[PDB]
């Protein structure tokens, strides 16, 4: 599909995400070309997840605290689609705040920007 | 490191 | 123009920022459909302009600091393009690091992303 760009409504899509730590769950993820790695919910995985430690850079400044990177691959299926994003590993937000599709898995699903 | 983008 | 997403590269554009508050500049910045609103780095403002605090999350979480709020429009021009984007309000980097791209000048562009 086709998805306006609109600073009051925030681009996203219902997607399943299977961590292989414990059941594939519906996730409302921000599509973000401004993402150099996917972000999922810690919220996600099992609790005893062996998660590696790794910095991000954002906004303000680099972060040690917030993400974690996956130590096995993530599968991603949007909507309408039986054929899954393999990411061979994520990030992964310790806070919950974030749920982000970046340019790897936009990658694989052969998203792109358009500007007239 | 990876960079992840901005919320008001 | 159809801009191909990949994590390996960022998808940047050349831009000329006019804050108003000094001579115009044309700087790369990033397409980042996950930003709500444009980010420009405070060199581009005169020493001893107004700039209004403000807040920012981002992947670091919330920063008080790091950005100010302009006191003028901002306005933005593409290559090729006569016609500027005029922001009405955008965010100032304090920090020198970021020129970001946003929805609210993507809105205006008529950007869309398209995920076959």
């Amino acid at each position: 599909p086709v998805i306006p760009l609109d600073p009051a409504r925030r681009p996203v899509i219902k997607a399943q995400v299977d961590t292989q730590t414990s059941h594939p769950k519906t996730i409302e993820a921000l599509l973000d070309t401004g993402a150099d790695m996917t972000v999922i919910p810690i919220a996600l995985f099992s609790s005893n997840t062996p998660l590696k430690n790794t910095s991000v850079l954002g906004a303000g400044g680099q972060t040690q605290d917030h993400f974690k990177l996956t130590s096995l691959p993530v599968l991603i299926r949007l909507p309408f689609r039986t054929t899954p994003i393999v990411l061979t590993s994520c990030l992964v937000d310790t806070k919950n705040n974030w749920a982000i599709i970046g340019r790897d898995a936009l990658q694989q699903c052969q998203g792109v920007l358009y500007l007239p | 490191a990876p960079q992840v983008x901005v919320m008001h």
